[PDB]
This record gives C-alpha cells, sequence and structure tokens, in this order.
RNA sequence: CGGUGUGGCCCU
RNA sequence: CAAAAGUUGACCGAACUUGAUUAUUUAGAGGAAGUAAAAGUCGUAACAAGGUUUCCGUAGGUGAACCUGCGGAAGGAUCAUUA
RNA sequence: GUAUCUAGGACUACCAUGGUUGCAACGGGUAACGGGGAAUCAGGGUUCGAUUCCGGAGAGGGAGCCUGAGAAACGGCUACCACAUCUAAGGAAGGCAGCAGGCGCGUAAAUUACCCACUCCCAGCUCGGGGAGGUAGUGACGAAAAAUAACAAUACAGGACUCAUAUCCGAGGCCCUGUAAUUGGAAUGAGUACACUUUAAAUCCUUUAACAAGGACCAAUUGGAGGGCAAGUCUGGUGCCAGCAGCCGCGGUAAUUCCAGCUCCAAUAGCGUAUAUUAAAGUUGUUGCGGUUAAAACGUUCGUAGUUGAACUUGUGCUUCAUACGUAUGUAAGCGUAUUACCGGCCGGUACUAUUACUUUGAACAAAUUAGAGUGCUUAAAGCAGGCUUCAAAUGCCUGAAUAUUCUGUGCAUGGGAUAAUGAAAUAAGACCUCUGUUCUGCUUUCAUUGGUUUUCAGAUCAAGAGGUAAUGAUUAAUAGAAGCAGUUUGGGGGCAUUAGUAUUACGACGCGAGAGGUGAAAUUCUUGGACCGUCGUAAGACUAACUUAAGCGAAAGCAUUUGCCAAAGAUGUUUUCAUUAAUCAAGAACGAAAGUUAGAGGUUCGAAGGCGAUCAGAUACCGCCCUAGUUCUAACCAUAAACGAUGCCAGCUAGCAAUUGGGUGUAGCUACUUUUAUGGCUCUCUCAGUCGCUUCCGGGAAACCAAAGCUUUUUGGGCUCCGGGGGAAGUAUGGUUGCAAAGCUGAAACUUAAAGGAAUUGACGGAAGGGCACC
C-alpha cells in the first residue's frame, strides 16, 4: 500500500543516476509534492519536471541534469521547534556548508537558512544533497 | 524488516526494551536481585573472615602447579570460603585461624589464573598489613 | 494486493479521459433514468443494471451524462432496498458453503473457505455499519444466512 | 562389492 | 450551687490465643542429572563414501556410543545432457 | 441526616446495581522517602541521589488522649508489650534516630572542648537564654595552592666553532652540555622563636626581632620494566620447583616474565588493592547494528486490541513603490472580493469569528547548583568583594551581587495557517442580510404611586411565507481495495459418487521334471512325485507407474485412473458497481504427512520390536527368512518436523537474455479439411501475473552466493509485527495452562568456561574420485 506518498516519490529520483537515468517517471501528483520540487530548481539541482494530469490522481516526469547525490527524508514529520533545528543539521548534512535539509512550518515549506530568517518552528519532510 | 518508526508508538516502545533487558546476560549482575544470594561473601567490597584450614589446590593444566590455598569462614554470613595467598613463602605468615580479611580477586568473580574455585585474593591478614611483611616493612606480631 | 491470496494480480477497468462523449449519442440522462425505473424494478444488481446499459444501446458511461452514482440514480426514483448488493453476493456466496458443508464434510479446504467470507462479511460490514446504511445492532447470525438472502 | 578396530601426556 | 470516688451504654483499640495465608531461609536416609575427567576400563559413533552415507518430528527396543521403521530435507558425494 | 472547623460512603441508615481493565488495570516484589539535585562525553544517556536546601514522615513495638491557637507531641502523660532501673520487698522510674561518649555490630566513621562576637530565635524582653550557631582538637574522604635546592669557572665526555688535514686525524676547542660525597659562591624559608596580629579568650594563616644546609643533611616515593602497555634479550639464584600473571602465556638446567641486585621507567605527595558504575560500547541501539547460514521468521492463513494510512479542499499573477543595483526582487499597497459592521483623523475607539495536534512570542513560576557577565581574594579553588584625582585632605561615586539553561514537563495567553487528522447540506436547512410572527416565551418602562384593561415595544428565543434569486445542496475511482459479470476459461487443489489398470498374494486345475530362494560367500526357509516354473481362472487388498517435466493448482502440509456430480479460488477480459471498504499484526479462532494413542472395521505387500543363519573378537547391526505393531479407509485426538528456498508478509524503482505457464491481442502467418474457408492446430508479433534459468554490478555483502539478501550509503528512515547478545548449564528444573496418553504452548539460576563456530586459502593425482610409472 501507498503509506507516505511523499517518501516513496523521493527515492526514485536517487534510483535514477546511479545507472544514469537522465529522466523520471513518477506518480501521482500531490500539491504537497508540487510545493517541493522547485526547491530543487531553486538552487538547480535536477533538470526539466512536468506534470500530466490524468483524472485520477496526475503523473510527473522529471528531467535530470545529474548534480545530485542523494535526496532524503525523515519520517514521520518529527515535530521540530527553533531552537532545536540545529541537531538535525549535524545528524544529516555532511557539513555546514552545501546541502539542506527541509522541513515546513505553518507558514510553508522552505529551506532551513530560509527558516532560519523567517524565524518559525516546523515538522521535517526530508532533506537532500 | 522490523524496527517499529510509527510515530505514536512510544508506549510500545518501552515496553519492548525492559522485556529485553535481560537478555544482555552481563546486565542481571545487580537487576535481578542476587548480589545478597550467591556473592559467596555478601556482596560488599572484602570480607573480614577467620582462617579455617590450608588445603592443597592444584592448578590448571598443562601446568602442574601447587597453589598452597586456604580455607576461610565468614561472621557475616556463615559459609564456607576458598581464597588464595601470593609470593611464595607466607604460610609462615598464616598462623591458622587468623582474623583475615579477603578481598576479591579481579575478574568480577570467575576462575581467572590457572586456579580453579578460588573466587578470591588476601590482602590482609590479623589486622597488620599482608602486603608489607615480605618487603619487612611492618613487623609481624606473633602472639 | 489480492487480500485472500498469493496472487500480485491486477484486473480492472480503464476509464478514458473526457466526461461528455459519447456527445453523438442522441440518447439522453431521462430515458436512461426511465430504463432505470423500466429495468432495475425487476431486481437487477447496481452492477448489472450497469453492463445491460454498456452491450445494448450502447451508453459508455452514465456517469458523464448524469452526475449522480447510481445507487442515487436508484434512490432519486426509489429502488434502492434494504440490504446493500456487494454483501448480497457474498452472503449468498456464504450460504452455498451451508448447503455443500451441511453433508459433505472433510472438505477442510472448502472448510477453510467459510473463514473467510465470515471474514469477508465482518471486515467488510464494520464499514457499512458506520456508514449508515444499515443500522448498528446488525449481528450476522447462521440462520440468518438463509433468509437474509432468500 | 567379502575384513580392517586401537595408537599414555608435554616439548621454535 | 458546684462537685471526687464507684460505674451503664458505647466508642476507637493495645496486647493476649488459635486457625488460614504471603514470600526468603532451613534439615533430610536414599533417588538422578551436570561439569571437574586429565594417569581408568569396555568398545568405535560422528568427520573421506567414517568403511552401514549423514540428518530432524516421533515411536519401539540394547551396556552405552547407537541401531532399527514410517514421512521428509540438502548442511551429499547428484547443480548434468543422456533424443 | 449525622458528625466534623468544612467538602464528602467521612460514617450511620434507605436506595440504585455500579466504579475498573490488555492504553498492563487489581496482585505481589524490591538490599525503593520523594525532590531540588550528583558523578561521566559527541549527542541520546543509563546509573544513583541516605546526607546541610525543600517537602513528607518517626521518636522501642503499637495504640488512645489532656492542655493549648496549634501535637495524637514522646528532652508531656497513660495503658500494654518488649528489654533493661532501684528497693527496707510495702513502691518508684525508662528511652541518646539532641550533643559528646562507650557497648555491640559489621570492610565501615571524630573532643565526655570552648563561646553566644557572627547569623537566627525565645519572652514580660535592648539586658535573659539557646553542645542552634561560631571556633578549636580530631580527619591522605576530598578540592585548591605548591619545598626538596638555585648560580660559578675548572672539570670531564659530545658537538658547533678556528684550522691542520680530509675513506683517516688533532689542536684554537668548548655559549653550550653532563659528571663531579670534585671545589665552591653559598641563594635561601620550612622548621624556629621576641613582639605583633587576628579571637568571646586562645591557636592557626599573614606579618614577623633572634634562628636556620657542603649535605651524611632541612633525605619522596609507590609500583613496574615479555607483548597489551612506557621502558635491561644485565647479573646472581632457581630448576614445571617455587612462582609469576587481568588476559596472551613465561619456569621442565646455558630462564628477556620467578627470587634478589643492577640500571631503566611511570606518575608524584601520591601510588595500590579489591568492589559496585558510566565511558571505551554503534557488545541495549530511534538516531545506531543483526536474522540465508556466524546466536537467531511463529509451519501455517484469516483475525480484532495495536499502529500506520493515498491523492484531491484559493492563488501564481496583474500595477506601483519603498530596493537590490539600465537592471534585480527578498519589500508594502492596489488588483480575481466577509480586505468584517459603526463613530472618529489614510488614521483611534467599538459591532463582532468550525476546533484540535503542531509551532510562535510569551506569561506565570524559590534558591542553590550547572553554564556563567563583572571582579588581580598575592594566584587558584574561592568569593562578592570592593574600585576611587583621592597621594597633601579621603565625603569616596558607585559597580555590583547580572543572564539564561537542568526554572525539564503537562496545562493557563498570543502569533501563524503548511503539515496531521476532526468537522457540515442526502428521511431534506438551500438560504433569507432581515421590514422580521402566518410562533408567543412576553420583559421592564412611561401611565407622580399602582394594578384590572392591550398595544407600541415585540432585548428576544420557538412554529412561519407559496419574501422559492437560490448553477438550489453528492471529490476522483488510485497500475488502493472489494463485489459484478454472454463472460473465454484454466488445474495431479478440494469434496463425492462411480470406475480402470498390471503385478502380487495364496488358492483352484493342467503340464512336466527336483530343485527353489537368498548372499561377497553361504546359511535360516520351500520341495517327491509335483514346488519353482508355463497356463487359464477365482478372489484379495494396497497402489494409481508409465506419460513426469528444473510442468501446473493450492495459503501451507500436501496434492496424479475415468466420468458425472457439488462447490470454491487465481489470472487475464471489462469506457460494470462501490466510494478508502487499507496494509501488517499481542491476545485469539480454522488447517498441519507420519510417528503416535481412544473404541469399530477390514487384511495384501511390507514392517521397529521378538526369534533364528552368517559375519565379527562381540552383532543385540549393516544381509537373509518368518511374521508382530501399524501404513489402509470411517469416527475423532494430540499440533509438533530440517513444517527449508535454513531467507515473514504489502507499496516503488533499478538489466538484461532465454525458456515456459495461463489470459489477451496482431498476423500485413502457415497448416487442417467440412471447402479456399469456418471453429482448430502450430509459427511469428505484442501483452500483462510472472516463475525458472543464465549473464555480468556496472549494487550489496566476511565470503560462497544475491536481482534482490540491492535502494538499511553518508555515523539513516517506505509501513507494521515477533525475535537473538558467547559457550555449555538447557529447551532441564519449578509451578501454573493444555492433552485420554506419548507429551506442548510456555522457561530461568547458582555453578563452570576463553573460546564454540562463519566462508575461504593451503597439506591429502591420509584405503575418496579421474590419468599416467620400477620386479624398493
Amino acid at each position: 500500500v501507498r503509506m507516505n506518498v511523499l517518501a516513496d516519490a523521493l527515492k526514485c529520483i536517487n534510483n535514477a543516476e546511479k545507472r544514469g537515468k537522465r529522466q523520471v517517471l513518477l506518480r501521482p501528483c500531490s500539491k504537497v509534492i508540487i510545493k517541493f520540487l522547485t526547491v530543487m530548481m531553486k538552487h538547480g539541482y535536477i533538470g526539466e519536471f512536468e506534470i500530466v494530469d490524468d483524472h485520477r490522481s496526475g503523473k510527473i516526469v522529471v528531467n535530470l541534469t545529474g548534480r545530485l547525490n542523494k535526496c532524503g527524508v525523515i519520517s514521520p514529520r518529527f515535530d521540530v521547534p527553533i531552537n532545536d533545528i540545529e541537531k538535525w543539521t549535524n545528524n544529516l548534512l555532511p557539513s555546514r556548508q552545501f546541502g539542506y535539509v527541509v522541513l515546513t512550518t505553518s507558514g510553508g515549506i522552505m529551506d532551513h537558512e530560509e527558516a532560519r530568517r523567517k524565524h518559525l518552528g516546523g515538522k521535517i519532510l526530508g532533506f537532500f544533497f | 524488516m522490523g524496527k517499529p518508526r510509527g510515530l505514536r508508538t512510544a508506549r510500545k516502545h518501552v515496553n519492548h526494551r525492559r522485556d529485553q533487558r535481560w537478555a544482555d546476560k552481563d546486565y542481571k549482575k545487580a537487576h535481578l536481585g542476587t548480589r545478597w544470594k550467591a556473592n559467596p561473601f555478601g556482596g560488599a567490597s572484602h570480607a573480614k573472615g577467620i582462617v579455617l584450614e590450608k588445603v592443597g589446590v592444584e592448578a590448571k593444566q598443562p601446568n602442574s602447579a601447587i597453589r598452597k590455598c586456604v580455607r576461610v569462614q565468614l561472621i557475616k554470613n556463615g559459609k564456607k570460603i576458598t581464597a588464595f595467598v601470593p609470593r611464595d613463602g607466607s604460610l609462615n605468615y598464616i598462623e591458622e585461624n587468623d582474623e583475615v580479611l579477603v578481598a576479591g580477586f579481579g575478574r568480577k568473580g570467575h576462575a581467572v589464573g590457572d586456579i580453579p574455585g578460588v573466587r578470591f585474593k588476601v590482602v590482609k591478614v590479623a589486622n597488620v598489613s599482608l602486603l608489607a611483611l615480605y618487603k619487612e616493612k611492618k613487623e609481624r606480631p606473633r602472639s | 494486493g489480492r487480500m485472500h491470496a498469493p496472487g500480485k494480480g491486477i484486473s480492472q477497468s480503464a476509464l478514458p479521459y473526457r466526461r461528455t462523449v459519447p456527445s453523438w449519442l442522441k440518447l439522453n440522462a431521462d430515458d436512461v433514468k426511465e430504463q432505470i425505473k423500466k429495468l432495475g424494478k425487476k431486481g437487477l444488481t447496481p452492477s448489472k443494471i450497469g453492463i445491460i446499459l454498456r452491450d445494448s444501446h450502447g451508453v459508455a458511461q452514465v456517469r458523464f451524462v448524469n452526475g449522480n452514482k447510481i445507487l442515487r440514480i436508484m434512490k432519486s426514483v426509489g429502488l434502492k432496498p434494504d440490504i446493500p448488493e456487494d454483501l448480497y453476493h457474498m452472503i449468498k456466496k456464504a450460504v452455498a458453503i451451508r448447503k455443500h458443508l451441511e453433508r459433505n464434510r472433510k472438505d477442510k479446504d472448502g472448510k477453510f473457505r467459510l473463514i473467510l467470507v465470515e471474514s469477508r462479511i465482518h471486515r467488510l460490514a464494520r464499514y457499512y455499519k458506520t456508514k449508515s446504511v444499515l443500522p448498528p445492532n446488525w449481528k450476522y447470525e447462521s440462520s440468518t444466512a438463509s433468509a437474509l438472502v432468500a
């Protein structure tokens, strides 16, 4: 059963560049997922992604540029306040230099350093580098 | 393949710890409450005992050695205690039926050297500091 | 998938994209609203009501010519009976268990198959118990398997 | 295609 | 008028004496396992095809190790053609 | 209703028949007073915290109670009970877990001190008093500080240095560097003691007159020194002795581990022992491992309590400016609209809002401790002191004693509207902003005061319009799932009739002749006239071979004669229906070949056990001969197997290649003749469910092996359950629970042990395979 519609969508992206699949056939077009792929394009991690919509769910095509290493996911959505976001950096990132964990607070979906300027505590969905 | 990553699961998830505390066989050393049972002097550091008799033990194979061991009774719980003397000689420093202090043997409770069934080592005899008697720092009282 | 089974197998229909075609169909939603008053009054189940309109006339999809689901098309002219249709096939399939296994016992393969449709009632009927399509204090009893279907 | 058990303990 | 001693009703209830009951301990003639077993006696099971191929759910039996029958498995020695 | 200062099943009486629980309730168990708090590192911590702070409790065991505001008080009393007091024998007295003492006890712990100066307290009280509280003697439990000399040439050896000379070589050598009981210069303060100081007084610390080192004194060790793990293959001694030693192992006559000496080292006023505890230990783990086999998936499938759940449910823009720098966009307003109703000058006050979880800023909320901002107590550990042209007067202001984390949490405000569910309008509310009633509940004001009488008002709520504008009110059916189906069907799946096929077993009869069977070999056994043999024939019960597959069906065990029957499932087919009906799962309910029991059948092959022949040293066995339990089918009863693919199940992706099962589909295929056709067969093409095999990671593992055992890599994450932490103790005890039994679901401990094993390489061209050699 499709338990979490978030995480299963993430991993097949990581199961593309290893054999070098420059494209991704992807399902099933949720609006929380559409709020997420542009964050990759907000730092230029993938290629062009497009979404056809059948009148059941929709499905996603994703091209890839090949700059990724691994996108990940913590499960389920742990609740994280402001004063303890830094714990989820060092356990999830290679360093403070690059990479981005991505949570979502009551204001929306963002980067952690974006959230470190927006200052509103929220829930982890995933991470990538 | 298993482990319970559900969020609202914690009421399962510390019952399933304690149900497997006594698998780790070096963690029942105090948890079952047996330190008053069979650590043969009662769960303290050392034991103000009394000498019973000098016993003729033999070392483990392939080592034909005779460790010249002693028998102890205790005034704390009153059982039979088999101890061991270092630093060859000192059987003439025993002077049997003496109020003896006896410590452990330095493995947290097992047979250490080639020496079976002896889970102790002496450090004191007759309240007069057994260790410094070979180097003759303290004069040994005889009577 | 395939709950009571080893198979991963998958078989279903395939609905098309648009929601109005057949536009060439001169038939409206109104004569088929009489056809359910004509055909569905003869005791037919909501599935096989929807299969005679496909082959004969043939409307591809009544959901495109009319908005309501077909039970509501049963209800809005008054053809929803007391019993939901799909368990009514299961209980008939359940009552054939107490016709084969009443005399011809030792069929523990067949006697396995009682535990399915009793469970395939009791998980399924728990859903329809909630949805207020039949009231609670509806307990399936073993003697009732004859008379619920007959 | 016939049988056939045993080898005191310790030596870079 | 106040008013001691003596005391009826209770009222809570010390301690006294049986019975049952909780765990920790405790004797015990014979019974029966474990390791210590290494200088003991009788065999030779298992490991090569261990010289009778092994192996488990159980039955029945002999000093033992085991043997024996039914149903299986490859940790087998057969990944095997063989028209 | 009683009592009680008062709630009250507090408790009496009358009444009801309830509170509570697999979200571990009641039951026991703890070498368990809670807590503020304490110790260790990267976090998460696991241990504890008796003990100065706070709070709750007890004064031997227990229990009543006076007095007072206030005890169920014990440095108040009473009882009894325990253990002890005195007595003239009539009586009286008793709790140190207050202080300092002893006694006992156990590894285990201080003066029968001084003082009310400090801090607080007591009252009639400035004044009295307080082993509170302060100080001292006790104390290597601790923490902090820091003495063992410093300096000189010669010296004696090494080097640079100048230089002879250079595979060599020395001298000018020499800042240096050592050894120097060589020589010193002797720098000094602990000891030392006037006086002083501080103190209730006194000591001690600081200050200090007089004292104070050629060391032998003014004198540091404790443990090591084979490897771990730092540093004599020095010596004597010793000979598997004594020992050593955490482990690995050293000692068996020329010892690197023993005993000494030797030097070397370690840390140093500290070293060591044992003992619990955390770290090492990512070997208690969510982060953070493991399950093919190294320890390890219930055999099984459903199945609630569990727990986790699809998607879909108001916004990008549009214009401008603050604004980065023609450009950008991260800014606010306008603009695709409750951007709420009103009075105010865009701007104050007021009408006035489906929730949670979550997070926002917070509020409240002892310190002390931790962290710590300040801060030259001589420094530190402290501690909150003190700093200050002031130098010639001090009037000399202040800084202070902060700040948050353990002041974790729940809950009590507020921000915010992502995530996470919940939440309307389908036996009918779609609304009416509302003049609103075709309800009625009135409700208080003016009728100076007051009501009989009724309207405005109806503060209003409950009928109520045909004041019905009403897109009037129902998300897609998921490569979710379930049901449906001319459906075409499939299969050694089941049930249940009915049925076939050779053997074999004797038997029957004929035939013929003395052998037959069996073994490595024989023997046990059959046979004079008729075995074994040939032959037909009668039954008889078991089995359903061949066809049998790296086929298939089934959930797994298992499951093969025909044919009918009675069903049920899976797969494709489907522009059927349904609207999340879900996945997996403690407890639990169906099913599990035999083996094996419980009565009742039926008896063929065979057959544990039991006899007998060989063989052997023995055979109680491997081989034979006989039959016995039983396999057989009916009725049930245990329910375990290596019940194995030694790998649980459902969602996704990632690689081919080749077979083959079904179902589809295209032959722009042949073939078949009923005819070119038709149904039909095969071949090709496509297709889903695959399952097998093979290929190579280019994945992963310790490897063989693996397409999943991969995606558990980056100290990682798709869900859910059991389940392992070294051996052997041991799947044994002890009880429960279940069985008619044999037995199962269940499952430890003292003790004992340093290894048991995981794959792989090598020794076996060590009676083991294949091929080749001499009269060892």
